[PDB]
DNA sequence: GTTGTACATA
DNA sequence: TATGTACAAC
């Protein structure tokens, strides 16, 4: 309250939010960014000049809460913060286009927090030379800061390969946040790999663009990169792999996953098969080659207490070598209590992590900071979508109402018991036999979630249509992925969480959910995800569909409105559809009269 | 609509020849009298069909059209004798 | 519908109205044509509480503009009538108090030319300024008396035909009212055709609160549906350059654009002193060509 | 937007 | 500072405007705008596209046009794969261009462009004018290449011996060849060749074009042309038109031959005689007789009235907030100032002033 | 709706008052400008000449495209008996009312007035300091005290008891408060003109033996006196109108002499928008609003987070729409606001998405739509889920000896429509507590 | 086919 | 901490 500041009448309403007290420039009509002094919240008119180059800007040094078609909002964290100093941002900087792009002029609470937030990058350097971690730095100085330091025990000194974590995780308190940079132009010790992209191939501009943020000084920065799902993350690690021409090893966290990325790597760079190799459970040898590429699972790299003679001899031959590159896909798993392992073991120069969400439900997403780096660059859903880039969705919510026979059950049971009751009411039986046997007469490849595999397989077995979960053989999901992307006859299958994320199916169009895990938005976003790559994405008039069926006056509509948190702050909408029009007049419909919901009842109760 | 049409095919071939016997009669080369003589029939003619047109308007359909059909076709026809009035003016100056 | 803007542009000299009162049987008519006036400002200010007036007069030396008052009070009128009414009316009777005293101290002063074509120009200033200033339309009023023989019209041809295009681009219709022997004035008429405007002659000075009240009360803002009550027809001709007659077809200049009726003398422009080739002019005095 | 429409059963 | 920037500023504009002479200029024209329908049109630098905002402004250019050069004539040319197409004849009727320019709008620019191809299609449509009128093409060219089947100097001759002039608006950078084509077509005047820095640029190149172009002195073409005043008629019957062949209620009478005509103005269709009103001359009188400039007064010396002559507005009390003329010494306001030479054509101080 | 609604109200009065009103100047004056702009010229025609014109001369005037215009003005100006129409000789003469004629004529001619547009003191104050303070505040009490918001200085009980009275701000003393109504939001959203219309045509209606005539010989007056001056003091009806006028912030008199405040002008005529918001799916709020009404009124149904200088910003939930349909507010008028409020981009892509969608087909599949539909889906189905449970008072009948008697008391009740329910197998039905009464004596007969 | 272990959520 | 589900190995 820098003045005398009379209060307005309505200043009441504002509890201590009233940030009339400052005053505005007089070229208000062209500066885009209104800040608040207090709880750092960035609001950008998406819609005025200089909107484009702020909205880059505000992205390196703010992280994104709401993005939807007019007003952005974005909002200033010491963990945002972070990741604009390490790629490399002096304060001057972010204060100069901070005021120059504010209507309001930047409060001293904004400044300072900034300031604060400020590092001495690039005084400390962590190294790895013969699978050994020296913690070297430029001036001797830092010894005296180091070496005293409490946790720790041109000039460098040993470190355990187990104790990284320890030491960079130390390095963020001590105002000293170590960088993992690498000169792979000036790396002739480890072997050079010859893979270039081919011809064919055409970079598009935003994967240019993530590049840039991790190439641009010319060392192999490592960070995370955040792109829609189907925005080419798969390419983006060729690429980056391509250019750094040395061997490079693959985490992705399933099987099926694995194979596509060996598909699109023999494809899309000239890697010739005899270099690539693929560590699953259904085979195990290596590239005997000086240099190669290794792609496995997180699955088969993170187990400690046994492992088999065949994959004990892999595990040591993944050790052993000083890999020059490594690429953690969909690197929202990598904190668990047990992958983040994967991190120390395997010894890597620069680490590289692709994902599309980059959120999840404990406080463990900014582990990430000092495991394998901050995040580089992050890209509108929205405008990947307006670009032609990733396939437009209809979103949808459906509200099947329960009915009566089952929903007084729904009430005495327990909680453990009410997801397998309110999963399998008649009503959504309609409803999804409806949605599939109408999209199936629109020429449409149609794709069925449910987390609960009693529910999956009790569909499947209805509507006799394929299911995969857990339980079933790598050969015969890839078999099924394969037929349900080439053959005719197969127009729908039904998936489970093995592929809620990470496989690629091009020839999906529509997605419909009957089952949900608990509360995790991320599920929804990586669920929508399978038909964001539409083939015919480009065609004039085409709208995917996403369809969430819920369970109406059910503990269901409480998680389904916090499901989809996170799609709605990227600019999706979701709407209520209250009614199927011409669902009577089907011919047949499951448990149509009361004597097969009954059997249903009873059936189903018998389980709880 | 059959006499409309007929009507607005009269005219524009009458203003034809307006336009070519004005165009051949301001040129100032005497050798191009010879030409100005045929469009000058050739608009004396015109003014025979344009009458005989009011007498089958006149007789066919009893006088109730042929007035507007005289009102539609005036000033093309007012045009055409005046254009010829100038040429038997201007002949008998030089002529006679 | 919307608020419009009256510029009323009086004509008021000596040499005219005395002609005037002289030729007919009316002394002190130009009174009867104030107080007309008088109420015509008044009635406009009561179709609306947001419309404006002005006035600008042209005297015998130059104008002068009556209303609204120059920044830099016997009473003429009663006080008893509306304020907003009485704010306009006494300050315009006291300007033209002021006015004709000072037009009586130059009486001896030789004024030649009108200044009728310099008070139009004025006022269509008058009115972007109001457009511009503060979504209001304008309307212009030349009030003149052509009862006394004018010298020479033809310098106010070039000023005049140019208000025409400025007054079409502002969408300000132009009326014209003529108090005079002449029933036509060549110049001022085709200002009117050419601009959506009216124009009306009277010879008889009574009674003209009627004639104003009833055509040149139509205000911008319902233009469309009223037809105009002008009578005359004009033509869109000027005179020739060296003969003063109407012509139809004839003659001009393509460096100057002068109308020539006839073959200037000299086989030479009068206007620009351009020299015409001789084959070419030799073109034109050619005959029609008939058969021999 | 179907919103005043009768329940999605059947 | 920041205020005194900005009068310096009008003092450098006011500048190029102080030098008016009255230059003699071709009010009778004959233009031809040829535009670039190629491949380069397809660009994003002009939003949303070159070929969309260029044909807006060509509209644009029309509409205005035929507004200050009511007797002229124009025609328009699309230079489309590497061939020039024609979309309107030369001709006095405002509409029929606009109508073509609309249909343009739809299809889109492809292939290469071809200056001579345009040029030597200009070179035809020309030919069959008086030779009062000035001869003008105005190009848009938005491609920094030309494919053409002949030799580009022989037409740029060609040109030069039939008396055409060129003025080319250019979209990228310079190109050699139309620097030429300007230079060698214009008497050796390099001011002909404008290109752009933005789109607000644009729409002044446009508006700039509008003016007649002044005269050579030893391009000499005086002549007398005849033309002819029509007298507009109300019929209370449909009559038909000897231009169109249609039932028109009204339409003037021509007074060579009493044909009637739907609209001015337009040469007759029967005695080749041009039609037009007084109005379409006097709307050229002030490219005659131009208005000298208004020169600022220095507040040194004193003032005569506290309010301008004109529209009665006070001057705001260091610079002299006056404009006068130099004819009848008369204070003017600044907003006076810019419509007394843009609008109106004549000082209210001089018509004022008794002589 | 301004002039409609002082037109309409001049249709009912009586013509015998009609012509006692057009005694002074000063209310025809006013009453000329509220005329269509055809009859206001019609009538500058006929007051000047002492003669009847046919109506035929007037229809000659109107060109053929504004015919209709025509029927609308001498439709309004016959209803307000203006027009005096007389047939003689088979001709529909058409005159003008002697007392307005009279009226009009001393008025543009400067007669005897008996100070109709009263008199003037010639002791002016200023007006930006106390008469823009003294309305501003004075208006901004009764419009804050109506959207809800806390304020100290509550109006007096004049216009308070007319806000009763009338739709505006329903109070009960049982409930011991006062909340907005259904009109009570419309009136809100209603420009200043006829926000202060609305209340003195209440006014006007509530007034109960000053008289009727010196009640409109005031309000149209004060129009005529102009702001920034002074008006010695007129009957003695009007002297408690002036006093009562002046708790609506529409005149200033300190303790002999009064003043009239830019809002008595505002009566007679008129005079990025401010107030346009932009609504996101994310069911968020930026209003480019700087004022306390705009705010207060969005508080209304908006739960407000943060003000800046430029803008507002807040967010539509729940909680915020069940606090404004417990008002009354109807989700209609909700929309309204946001969809007559819309920020100019939404419009734009808006039409861009319906111009996306024009082009393929003449259905188009959709009317133009300023905001997202979802916002309007949530806020309609939160209304739904105020009334999913729908009580009704009133009593059951049961225990009928005969078929009969059961179909007889149960159709009676059908027809006068205080039947709620009913059931044959049962022989049992419902009704509401109003047709309780009428059902039982119905059933002793 | 089964047993010992993670990850993701109440 | 309990409970689903998916995964690697024997
Ligand atoms: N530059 C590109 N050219 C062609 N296809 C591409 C390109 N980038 C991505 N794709 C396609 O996008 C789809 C999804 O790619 P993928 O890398 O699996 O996406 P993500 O991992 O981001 O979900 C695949 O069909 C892939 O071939
Ligand atoms: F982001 Be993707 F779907 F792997
Ligand atoms: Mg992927
Ligand atoms: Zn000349
Ligand atoms: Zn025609
Ligand atoms: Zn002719
Ligand atoms: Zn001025
Ligand atoms: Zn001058």
């Amino acid at each position: 309250i820098p003045a005398d500041f009379v209060p307005d009448s309505v200043s009441g309403m504002f509890r201590s939010h009233d940030f009339s007290y400052l005053r505005l420039r007089p070229d208000h009509a062209s500066r885009p960014l209104w800040i608040s002094p207090s709880d750092g919240r960035i609001i950008l008119e998406s819609f005025s000049p200089l909107a484009e180059q702020a909205q880059d800007f505000l992205v390196t040094i703010a992280e994104p809460i709401s993005r939807p078609s007019h007003i952005h909002e974005y909002k200033i964290t010491a963990y945002s913060l972070y990741a604009a100093v390490s790629v490399g941002l002096e304060t001057d900087d972010i204060i100069s286009v901070l005021d120059r792009l504010s209507k309001v002029p930047v409060a001293e609470s904004i400044i300072n927090f900034i300031k604060g937030a400020t590092i001495s990058y690039g005084k400390v350097k962590l190294v790895i030379k013969h699978n050994r971690y020296f913690v070297e730095t430029t001036q001797a100085d830092i010894l005296q800061m180091l070496l005293n330091d409490s946790v720790i025990g041109v000039h460098s000194f040993e470190i355990a390969n187990e104790s990284v974590e320890v030491v960079k995780k130390r390095c963020q308190e001590i105002d000293y946040p170590v960088l993992e940079e690498y000169d792979f132009r000036n790396d002739h010790r480890n072997p050079d790999l010859d893979i270039d992209l081919k011809p064919s191939t055409q970079i598009r501009p935003y994967q240019e663009k993530s590049l840039s943020k991790m190439f641009g000084n010319g060392r192999a920065r490592s960070g995370i990169i955040v792109l829609p799902c189907g925005a080419g993350k798969t390419l983006v690690g060729i690429t980056a792999a391509c250019t750094i021409k040395k061997s490079v090893i693959v985490l992705c966290t399933s099987s099926v996953s694995v194979m596509q990325w060996r598909q699109q790597f023999l494809q899309w760079c000239t890697l010739q098969p005899e270099n690539c190799a693929v560590f699953t459970s259904d085979n195990k040898e290596m590239f005997q080659t000086e240099s190669g590429l290794v792609v496995s699972t997180y699955s088969m790299v993170a187990n400690t207490r046994n492992r088999s003679h065949d994959s004990q001899k892999v595990m040591d031959f993944l050790t052993g070598r000083e890999w020059g590159f490594i690429i953690l896909d969909e690197v929202h798993v990598v904190p668990a209590a047990m992958f983040r392992r994967v991190v120390s073991t395997i010894a890597a120069h620069a680490k590289l992590g692709l994902t599309a969400t980059l959120v999840r439900e404990d406080d463990k997403i900014g582990d990430l900071n000092f495991l394998i780096g901050p995040k580089l660059y992050e890209a509108n859903w929205m405008e990947l979508s307006q670009k032609g880039h990733i396939a437009n969705v209809q979103c949808a919510e459906v509200w099947c109402p329960m009915t009566a026979e089952f929903y007084q059950e729904y009430l005495r049971e327990t909680a453990r018991k009410r997801m397998l009751l309110y999963i399998m009411n008649p009503t959504k039986f309609q409803a999804c036999q409806f949605l599939i046997q109408y999209h199936e007469r629109r020429g449409d490849k149609i794709i069925v979630f449910s987390d609960n595999v009693y529910a999956l397989q009790e569909y499947a077995l209805k509507m006799g249509k394929p299911f995969i979960y857990g339980s079933t053989p790598q050969q015969e999901r890839m078999n099924i992925l394969q037929n349900f992307q080439y053959n005719d006859q197969i127009n729908t299958i039904f998936l489970s969480k093995v592929g809620d994320t990470s496989i690629d199916l091009p020839e999906a169009t529509c997605l419909i959910q009957i089952s949900s895990h608990y509360g995790s938005r991320r599920q929804e976003a990586q669920r929508l995800g399978r038909i964001l790559r539409a083939k015919r994405r480009n065609d004039e008039g085409f709208n995917a569909f996403f369809y969430s069926l819920v369970s109406k006056d059910t503990q269901e509509m409480y998680y389904s409105t916090k499901r989809q948190a996170f799609l709605v702050d990227q600019g999706y909408a979701f709407k209520v559809i209250t009614h199927l029009h011409g669902m009577e007049n089907i011919p047949n419909l499951a448990y149509a009269s009361p004597r097969e919901r009954r059997e249903l009842l009873q059936e189903v109760l018998l389980k709880n | 609509i059959d006499l409309l049409e007929s009507c607005r095919m009269l005219h524009t071939t009458c203003c034809e020849f307006l336009k070519h016997f004005y165009i051949h009669f301001q040129s100032g080369e005497q050798k191009q009298a010879s030409t100005v003589k045929k469009l000058y029939n050739h608009l004396k003619d015109c003014i025979e069909k344009l009458n005989e047109l009011f007498q089958d308007v006149l007789n066919g359909d009893g006088e109730s059209m042929s007035n507007t059909c005289t009102a539609y076709l005036k000033p093309v026809l007012n045009s055409i004798t005046l254009a010829t009035h100038k040429y038997d003016e201007y002949f008998n100056e030089y002529n006679n | 519908e919307s608020p419009s803007l009256l510029t009323v542009i009086i004509e008021i000299a000596p040499k005219l109205w005395t002609t005037f009162d002289e030729e007919g049987n009316e002394k002190g008519s130009i009174i009867k044509v104030l107080e007309a006036l008088i109420v015509f400002l008044n009635a406009h200010l009561a179709f609306n509480s947001a419309n404006k007036v002005a006035v600008i007069a042209a005297y015998s030396q130059g104008i002068k503009y009556l209303y609204p008052e120059s920044t830099s009070d016997l009473k003429i009128i009663n006080s008893d009538m509306y304020r907003r009414f009485r704010n306009v009316d006494e300050t315009l009777v006291e300007e033209i108090y002021k006015l004709f005293e000072l037009e009586k101290k130059q009486i001896e002063q030789n004024s030649q030319r009108s200044t009728l074509a310099g008070a139009m120009s004025a006022g269509l200033t008058y009115v972007n300024r109001i457009s511009k200033e503060s979504s209001l339309k304008s309307r212009l009023l030349v009030l003149t008396c052509g009862s006394g023989s004018s010298k020479d019209e033809i310098f106010q041809y070039i000023p005049i035909m140019n208000c025409i295009f400025s007054a079409t681009k502002m969408k300000c219709p132009i009326d014209v009212v003529k108090i005079g022997g002449s029933k036509e004035s060549t110049f001022l008429q085709q200002t009117t055709d050419a601009t959506n405007g009216v124009y009306l002659h009277v010879e008889s000075t009574e009674g003209l609160i009627q004639y104003l009240a009833t055509a040149m009360f139509i205000d911008p803002s319902l233009r469309p549906i009223i037809v105009k009550p002008n009578h005359g027809s004009v033509d869109f001709r000027t005179s020739c350059y060296l003969t003063g007659r109407v012509v139809a077809v004839g003659f001009i200049c393509s460096v100057c654009l002068c109308v020539l009726s006839i073959i200037p003398p000299g086989n030479k422009c009068p206007a620009c002193d351009s020299q015409f080739d001789e084959h070419v002019i030799a073109k034109l005095k050619r005959k029609p060509v008939v058969p021999r | 937007s179907t919103i005043g429409k009768t329940a999605l059963g059947r | 500072a920041s205020l005194v920037a900005s009068i310096v500023e009008a003092r450098k504009k006011r500048t190029a405007k102080k030098n008016i002479t009255p230059y003699q200029r071709g009010i009778i024209r004959s233009l031809i705008l040829t535009l670039d329908c190629s491949e380069a049109m397809l660009e994003k630098d002009l939003r949303p596209n070159r070929h969309a905002m260029i044909i807006q402004y060509a509209i644009d250019f029309v509409h205005e046009f035929f507004d200050q050069n009511p007797i002229s004539q124009m025609g328009i040319i699309i230079m489309r794969n590497g061939l020039a197409q024609l979309v309107s004849q030369v001709s006095g009727n405002p509409q029929d261009h606009i109508d073509a320019l609309k249909s343009i709008r739809k299809q889109e620019p492809k292939g290469n462009p071809s200056l001579q191809n345009a040029l030597e299609m200009a070179r035809g449509l020309l030919l069959p004018v008086p030779a009062h009128c000035t001869r003008e093409v105005l190009i848009v060219f938005g491609s920094l290449s030309t494919t053409d089947p002949g030799d580009i100097h022989q037409t740029i001759d060609s040109l030069v011996s039939e008396k055409i002039r060129v003025k080319v608006l250019g979209l990228s950078a310079q190109v050699a060849i139309c620097k030429e084509l300007c230079k060698a077509t214009n008497y050796g005047d390099e001011s002909f060749y404008k290109i752009l820095l933005d789109e607000t640029h644009l729409k002044e190149l446009f508006n700039e074009a509008v003016t007649p172009l002044p005269v050579n002195k030893i391009n000499k073409g005086f002549t007398l042309v005849k033309m002819g005043f029509p007298t507009r008629i109300f019929e209370d019957t449909p009559t038909f038109c000897s231009c169109h062949s249609k039932l028109v209620y009204g339409g003037y009478f021509c007074p060579n031959c009493h044909s009637k005509v739907c609209s001015l103005p337009t040469v007759c269709p029967c005695c080749d005689l041009m039609l037009i009103l007084s109005t379409h001359l006097a709307r050229s009188y002030h490219h005659l007789m131009p208005l000298k400039t208004f020169a600022e007064v220095p507040t040194t010396e004193k003032f005569r009235s506290e309010d301008c002559f004109s529209c009665q507005s006070r001057f705001p009390i260091l610079t002299s907030s006056r404009y006068r003329c130099e004819d009848c010494k008369q204070e003017f306001c600044v907003d006076c100032d810019v419509f007394i030479h843009e609008i109106l054509h004549n000082c209210p101080g001089c018509e004022s002033k008794p002589v | 709706s301004l002039k409609h609604s002082v037109t309409q109200y001049l249709e009912e009065i009586p013509q015998q008052v009609q012509n006692r009103l057009y005694t002074s100047p000063a209310t025809c004056l006013a009453i000329y400008r509220i005329l269509p702009p055809l009859a206001k010229f019609f009538i500058m025609a006929m007051v000047f000449n002492e003669n009847e014109v046919p109506l035929l001369d007037l229809d000659k005037w109107v060109n053929s495209n504004g015919k209709l215009q025509f029927q609308n003005a001498i439709k309004s100006m016959k209803s307000l008996h203006l027009l005096i129409p007389n047939k003689s000789s088979g001709t529909l003469m058409i005159n003008l009312n002697p007392t307005f004629k009279i009226s009009l004529r001393n008025a543009l001619t400067g007669g005897e007035v008996q100070n109709s547009f009263g008199v003037v003191v010639e002791e002016n104050v200023v007006s930006l300091d106390l008469l823009d303070e003294y309305s501003a505040n004075k208006w901004e009490t009764i419009l804050h005290f109506m959207v809800g918001t806390p304020l100290a200085k509550i109006p007096s009980e004049k216009v308070l008891n007319l806000l009763k009275h009338s739709k505006l701000m329903e109070e009960v003393n049982s409930t011991g408060e006062f909340k907005i109504t259904n009109e009570g939001f419309q009136f809100l959203l209603q420009e200043i003109n006829s926000q202060l219309w609305t209340l003195l045509l209440q006014y006007l209606k509530m007034i109960e033996t000053m008289d009727l005539v010196d009640v409109l010989h005031f309000i149209f007056m004060l129009g005529a006196l102009e702001v920034g001056k002074a008006y010695k003091i007129l009957s003695e009806t009007q002297r408690i109108m002036l006093q009562d006028m002046r708790d609506y912030g529409l005149v200033f008199q300190k303790h002999s002499i009064f003043y009239p405040t830019k809002l008595a002008l505002m009566l007679t005529s008129d005079t990025i928008p401010d107030g346009s918001l932009i609504v996101e799916t994310n069911f968020k709020i930026y209003s480019y609003s700087n004022s306390p009404l705009q705010i207060a009124v969005l508080s209304l149904f908006v739960h407000l987070k943060a003000r800046f200088v430029n803008m507002v910003l807040g967010q539509i939930t729940r909680e915020s729409i069940r606090r404004a349909l417990t008002n009354g507010i109807t989700a209609d008028q909700i929309i309204a606001y946001l969809e007559t409020h819309a920020h100019p981009q939404m419009r734009r892509l808006a039409e861009e998405k319906l111009e996306k969608k024009l082009e393929l087909d003449p259905n188009c599949k959709e009317p133009l739509q300023v905001l997202p539909p979802t916002v309007v889906d949530q806020i309609r189905l939160w209304q739904l889920e105020l009334d999913r449970v729908i009580t009704y008072e009133g009593s059951l009948y049961s225990d009928f000896e005969t078929s009969q008697e059961y179909n007889l008391l149960s159709k009676y009740a059908q027809d006068i429509g205080v039947l709620l329910w009913k059931d044959d197998k049962k022989k049992k039905f419902f009704i509401s507590k109003e047709g309780n009464s009428q059902v039982l004596d119905f059933a002793k007969r």
